[PDB]
C-alpha cells in the first residue's frame, strides 16, 4: 500500500472532530415532559445543554429480543439520509410499558418481560437489562455527538485531500454514539479489514474504518478500510452473545476500548443514528436476529460451489477451450471458466473483442456440451464513447452520477474516460437488469454468469481512488451519504438481471467486490486483490470468518494469490485451503505466469487433484450447509467459539475453522511444514481423522504429521456427512448420483445429519416445493432416514450406495427395512484396527424412509 | 461359477458384475458402469479406432465415445460422429 493515498482519522475532519470528544458528562438530556408512548415506539425529545439543539429519540422494543434506537433532529433544515433497501421488512415491534418512573428516570418493560430498558434523563443514558442482568449501556461515556445542520473549525466546511476539494455544501453533520458491554472482552465483525478475527483495541492507534475503497497491494494486520463494509459487531463471552448493527451508509469509524468490559464507539459522516441491539442470548439467536433484519444468504446454484478457474486474462476462444480440455485431459474437475476485462471490446462492457471472441455463443455451446459454465466480467463504469450504445443510452436518459454543476461525472478507469451509472436510482437498476436479457446482451446464453468488480466505485483519478464526496445522486443525496451501498446496488441489479432473463426461473450467480449489510441476498463476495505470499494464505481464514459472522457466508480469497507468482508448494497449500472455503476460485494478475494446475510437476498436480476431488465429493454437504444458511441465517464457515461458546481457549482461534457442526479444518499454511498443532475441543467429544479414521478425544492439542497432499480435516462424533464418491468432471455431471453417508459415532453411539437436494439451479424448491430435506439419525444399533420437511417432494434417481460408520464394532448381520419392500440383508466389511464398518449397496432411494439395523 | 477380480482381490457372484457398485480394487467388476473410481469403459467405435475412457465418464451426460455408447441412461442422446 501507498498509505498517503488514504485518509487516517486525523485527515478526515469529521473523524478528528468526533474522536476529540473524550469521556465525560454528556451535554445531552431527555426532556421527560415530551415523552410519548405508543404500542410500537416511545418518543422523547433530547436537548444539547449548550447549543439548545433539539433531537428526537425513537426507542423501540422489537420481537426476537432486539431494540431499535433512532435519533434525528427535531426540526432539520433538510432531511437526513435513512438507509433504504437493506432492511427486508419493517421489523415486528414489542410493546414498551412504564414499570417505574421518577423525575430523572423511566423504567420500561418489553412485552411481559424479562427485558427492560432504563432511560435516564440527565445525562441522557439508556441501559438494557434482562431481569437484573445489565447487558449494555448507551452513552455511558458521554460520547454521543450529533452535529446539527448549520446554514449552508479547519475542514468543517470546504476540505481538500491531496488535490481534491470537497465543496461540502452542508458543512459538519456527523453523528456518533458509544456502547458499553459489561462482561465482554472479545468482539468481532465490522469487515472488511485484512486483520485478526478477534478485533483489536484501537485506543493507541487508528479506529477501524468502514468505507468501500480499492486499495492497491493491500497489506496485512491493519485497520485500513478495504472493498466492503458491514457495520455489524458481535460480542462473545462465556455467558452471552450480543450484536450491534449500526445502519448507516456513510463513512464510518469504529473505536474499540477495554477496561471486564469493552466499549464501542461508532462515528459516521452523515445520516441519522439508527442502531439495532441484538440481545441474543446465544450466538445463534444473534444470527437469527440479524437475518430477520437484512435477510439470509441466497441459495447458490450448485455449480457455483464447484471449482472456478480464472485469470486476467484467457487470450481468446481457443485458449478457453484449451483450458477446458486441459481439466479433462488431466482428470481435474472444474465447473466454471472466467473471462476478465480483456474479453470485451476495449473494456466496453456487454461487448466481445471481435478478433479474440468472434463467436461467443459457439464458445458457450462447447462449454455446455462439457456441462460447464462461463463467467464474464461486467463493471459499473461505462466508457465515454459516442459509438458505444450503453453510454449513449445512459447519457440520453440522464442515468449517470452527476457533479454539483449538473454535468455527468467523468473519471478515469479501465476504458480510460468513463462515467458512473447512478445505481441508487431504481430506474437505473431496472435498465441494468434489462441489459442482461438475451436480446440485449448479444452473445450471452443461460450458462453465462457475471462478475461485478470495481463497484466501490473505483475511480483511478479520484480522492482515495473513489468518487468525489460532493457528487450528486438520485433524490439530491450526496455521494458521502450513500457511498457504502453503491456496490450492493450494482450486485442487486446484476442478480435481478440474471433472474429476469430466464423468466424468473433460474437462480443467479454474481460475484461482487464491494458489499454492505444485505449483500448476502445477491450472491458471493471475495477478499479482492491479495498477494501470492504465505501470510495472505493465512489471513483468508479470519477475513472469511469475519464475513461469515455478519451474514456473508459465500466468501473466498483468490487461490494462489492475485499479485505475484506463488512457488508450487504455496499453490498446492492454497488449493487445499480454498477447497475448504465457500467460494473457490483460482485467479491471477495480468503480469503473472500461467498457473493452470496441470502446468506443475506431477507431485503438485496430484496433491491439487486430491484437493479438488475432496471438494467435489463434499458438494452434498456444502449444498446442505448453504440451504441451512438460506433458511436460518447460520454461517457456513464458522469460528470454533460458535460451536464451543464456553471454551475460552477458542475465542481468538483463526488458523482453524469449522464447516457446520461436522468438520474441523486446520489447513497447512507454512512452507516446509512437517506437522500442525490441531486444537480438538469438547469435553466428552470425539473427533475422527477423515483420512486415517483414527479417533481422538477432546479437549486436546494434537500434533499431526503432514505431507504435501495432507489436508488436516476431522469429523466430529455425533454427525453424518453425505458425499458423492463418484467424482466426475463438473457438478452437473454428479448432481443425480448416489450418496455415501459417513456416520461418525459419538461416545454414546449416536449421530445425526441432514441432506438437502433439488434440481441444482432453479427456484422450484420455493415455487413448487420440489426438493428433499432428509434427516439421518443413528442410535442404539439402527440408522434411520426420515423427512426433515414433509412439504418437499422430488422425483430423483439418487440412491444410497454405501454407509461408512466410524466407531462401530463388527455386527453379525445388517438388515435394511423400507416401506414398499421386503426386508433386505446387506454385505459388509469391517476393519478391527480402526472400528470402521462399510455397508455395501443399501440400494434405497434417497426420497424414501428406511432403517438399517446392525445385529 | 463366480467372477474373480482381474487383480485377485475378491471373488463375487456374477450378479455383482455391472451391478453399479464397486467390488474390485482394479474396477474390473464394473466395465459398463460409472461405479469404480479407476475403471475404464471401452468405446467399440465399430468401423473406426476403439478408445477407452474413464469410468466416471459413463453416463455423465457428455458424449465421450464417437459411437455414443458411453451415454446409455443419462438423458443425453449422443449421435455417431466416428465418420
Ligand atoms: C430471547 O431471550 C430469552 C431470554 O434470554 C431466551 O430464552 C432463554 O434461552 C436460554 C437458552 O439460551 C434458556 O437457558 C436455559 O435455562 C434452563 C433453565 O431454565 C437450563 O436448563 C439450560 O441449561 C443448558 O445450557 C447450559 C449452558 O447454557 C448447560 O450448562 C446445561 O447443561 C444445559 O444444557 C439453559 O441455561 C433460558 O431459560 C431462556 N429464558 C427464558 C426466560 O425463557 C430466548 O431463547 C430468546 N429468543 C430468541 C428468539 O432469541
Ligand atoms: O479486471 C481486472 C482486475 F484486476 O480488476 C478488478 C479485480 O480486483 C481483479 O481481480 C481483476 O482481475
Ligand atoms: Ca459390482
Ligand atoms: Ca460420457
Amino acid at each position: 500500500v501507498d498509505r498517503s493515498n488514504f485518509k487516517t482519522c486525523d485527515e478526515s475532519s469529521f473523524c478528528k472532530r468526533q474522536r476529540s470528544i473524550r469521556p465525560g458528562l454528556s451535554p445531552y438530556r431527555a426532556l421527560l415532559d415530551t415523552l410519548q408512548l405508543g404500542p410500537d415506539a416511545l418518543t422523547v425529545h433530547l436537548i444539547h445543554e449548550v447549543t439548545k439543539v433539539l433531537l428526537v429519540l425513537e426507542l423501540q422494543g422489537l420481537q426476537k429480543n432486539m431494540t431499535r434506537i433512532r435519533i434525528d433532529e427535531l426540526e432539520p433544515r433538510r432531511p437526513r439520509y435513512r438507509v433504504p433497501d437493506v432492511l427486508v421488512a419493517d421489523p415486528p415491534t414489542a410493546r414498551l410499558s412504564v414499570s417505574g418512573r421518577d423525575d430523572n428516570s423511566v423504567e420500561l418493560t418489553v412485552a411481559e418481560g424479562p427485558y427492560k430498558i432504563i432511560l435516564t434523563a440527565q445525562p441522557f443514558r439508556l441501559d438494557l437489562l434482562e431481569d437484573r442482568s445489565l447487558l449494555l449501556s448507551v452513552n455511558a461515556r458521554g460520547l454521543m455527538a450529533f452535529e446539527h445542520q448549520r446554514a449552508p473549525e479547519p475542514g468543517a466546511w470546504e476540505e481538500t485531500f491531496k488535490t481534491h476539494s470537497d465543496s461540502k455544501p452542508y458543512g459538519p453533520t456527523s453523528v456518533g454514539l458509544d456502547f458499553s458491554l459489561p462482561g465482554m472482552e472479545h468482539v468481532y465483525g465490522i469487515p472488511e479489514h485484512a486483520d485478526s478475527l478477534r478485533l483489536k483495541v484501537t485506543e493507541g492507534g487508528e479506529p477501524y474504518r468502514l468505507y468501500n475503497l480499492d486499495v492497491f497491494q493491500y497489506e496485512l494486520n491493519n485497520p485500513m478500510a478495504l472493498y466492503g463494509s458491514v457495520p455489524v459487531l458481535l460480542a462473545h463471552s462465556f455467558h452471552r452473545d450480543l450484536g450491534i448493527f449500526w445502519l448507516n451508509a456513510a463513512e464510518t469509524w469504529v473505536d474499540i476500548s477495554s477496561n471486564p468490559q469493552t466499549d464501542i464507539r461508532w462515528m459516521s459522516e452523515s445520516g441519522i443514528i439508527d442502531v439495532f441491539l441484538m440481545l441474543g442470548p446465544s450466538v445463534f439467536d444473534v444470527f437469527r436476529q440479524y437475518a430477520s433484519l437484512t435477510g439470509t444468504q441466497a441459495l447458490p446454484p450448485l455449480f457455483s460451489l464447484g471449482y472456478h478457474q480464472s485469470r486476467w486474462n484467457y487470450r481468446d476462444e481457443a485458449d478457453v477451450l484449451e483450458v477446458d480440455q486441459g481439466f479433462d485431459d488431466h482428470n481435474m474437475p472444474c465447473d466454471v471458466i472466467w473471462l476478465d476485462i480483456e474479453h470485451a471490446d476495449g473494456k466496453r462492457y456487454f461487448t466481445w473483442d471481435p478478433t479474440r471472441f468472434p463467436q461467443p455463443l459457439n464458445m458457450l455451446e462447447h462449454l455446455a456440451s462439457k456441462r460447464r459454465k462461463l463467467v464474464a466480467i461486467v463493471d459499473p463504469h461505462i466508457k465515454v464513447d459516442s459509438g458505444y450504445r450503453v453510454h449513449e443510452e445512459l447519457r440520453n436518459h440522464g442515468l449517470y452520477v452527476k457533479t454539483r454543476d449538473g454535468s455527468d461525472y467523468e473519471g478515469w478507469c479501465w476504458p480510460g474516460s468513463a462515467s458512473y451509472p447512478d445505481f441508487t436510482n431504481p430506474r437505473m437498476r431496472a435498465w441494468w437488469s434489462n441489459m442482461f436479457s438475451f436480446d440485449n446482451y448479444e452473445g450471452s446464453a443461460p450458462n453465462l454468469y457475471v462478475w461485478n468488480d470495481m463497484n466501490e466505485p473505483s475511480v483511478f483519478n479520484g480522492p482515495e481512488v473513489t468518487m468525489l464526496k460532493d457528487a450528486v445522486h438520485y433524490g439530491g443525496w450526496e455521494h458521502r451519504d450513500i457511498h457504502n451501498i453503491y456496490g450492493l446496488y450494482v450486485h442487486m441489479a446484476t442478480a435481478d438481471g440474471l433472474i429476469q432473463r430466464s423468466g424468473g426461473i433460474e437462480r443467479p450467480f454474481v460475484l461482487s467486490r464491494a458489499f454492505f449489510s444485505g449483500s448476502q441476498r445477491f450472491g458471493a463476495v471475495w477478499t479482492g486483490d491479495n498477494t501470492a505470499e504465505w501470510d495472505h494464505l493465512k489471513i483468508s481464514i479470519p477475513m472469511c470468518l469475519s464475513l461469515a459472522l455478519v451474514g456473508l457466508s459465500f466468501c473466498g480469497a483468490d487461490v494462489g494469490g492475485f499479485f505475484k507468482n506463488p512457488e508450487p508448494e504455496l499453490l498446492v497449500r492454497w488449493y487445499q485451503m480454498g477447497a475448504y472455503q465457500p467460494f473457490f476460485r483460482a485467479h491471477a494478475h495480468l503480469d503473472t505466469g500461467r498457473r493452470e494446475p496441470w502446468l506443475l510437476a506431477s507431485q503438485y498436480q496430484d496433491a491439487i487433484r486430491d484437493a479438488l476431488f475432496q471438494r467435489y465429493s463434499l458438494l452434498p454437504f456444502w449444498y446442505t450447509l448453504f440451504y441451512q444458511a438460506h433458511k436460518e441465517g447460520f454461517p457456513v464457515m464458522r469460528p470454533l467459539w460458535v460451536q464451543y461458546p464456553e471454551d475460552m481457549s477458542t475465542f481468538s482461534i483463526e488458523d482453524q475453522f469449522m464447516l457446520g457442526d461436522a468438520l474441523l479444518i486446520h489447513p497447512v499454511s507454512d512452507a516446509g511444514a512437517h506437522g500442525v498443532q490441531v486444537y480438538l475441543p469438547g469435553q466428552e467429544e470425539v473427533w475422527y481423522d477423515i483420512q486415517s479414521y483414527q479417533k481422538h478425544h477432546g479437549p486436546q492439542t494434537l500434533y499431526l504429521p503432514v505431507t504435501l497432499s495432507s489436508i488436516p480435516v476431522f469429523q466430529r462424533g455425533g454427525t453424518i456427512v453425505p458425499r458423492w464418491m463418484r467424482v466426475r468432471r463438473s457438478s452437473d455431471c454428479m448432481k443425480d448420483d448416489p450418496i455415501t453417508l459417513f456416520v461418525a459415532l459419538s461416545p454414546q453411539g449416536t449421530a445425526q445429519g441432514e441432506l438437502f437436494l433439488d434440481d441444482g439451479h432453479t427456484f422450484n424448491y420455493q415455487t413448487r416445493h420440489e426438493f428433499l430435506l432428509r434427516r439421518f439419525s443413528f442410535s442404539g444399533s439402527t440408522l434411520v432416514s426420515s423427512s426433515a420437511d414433509p412439504k418437499g417432494h422430488l422425483e430423483t434417481p439418487i440412491w444410497i450406495e454405501r454407509v461408512v460408520i466410524m466407531g462401530a464394532g463388527k455386527p453379525a448381520a445388517v438388515v435394511l427395512q423400507t416401506k414398499g419392500s421386503p426386508e433386505s440383508r446387506l454385505s459388509f466389511q469391517h476393519d478391527p484396527e480402526t472400528s470402521v464398518l462399510i455397508l455395501r449397496k443399501p440400494g434405497v432411494s434417497v426420497a424414501s424412509d428406511w432403517s438399517i439395523h446392525l445385529r | 461359477k463366480p467372477f474373480t477380480c482381474l487383480d485377485g482381490t475378491a471373488t463375487i457372484p456374477f450378479d455383482q458384475v455391472n451391478d453399479d457398485y464397486c467390488d474390485c480394487k482394479d474396477g474390473s467388476d464394473e466395465p459398463g458402469t460409472a461405479a469404480c473410481p479407476n475403471g475404464s469403459f471401452h468405446c467399440t467405435n465399430t468401423g473406426y479406432k476403439p478408445l477407452y475412457i474413464l469410468s466416471s465418464r459413463v453416463n455423465d451426460g457428455v458424449c465421450d465415445c464417437c459411437d455414443g455408447t458411453d451415454e446409455y441412461n443419462s438423458g443425453t442422446v449422443c449421435e455417431n460422429t466416428c465418420r
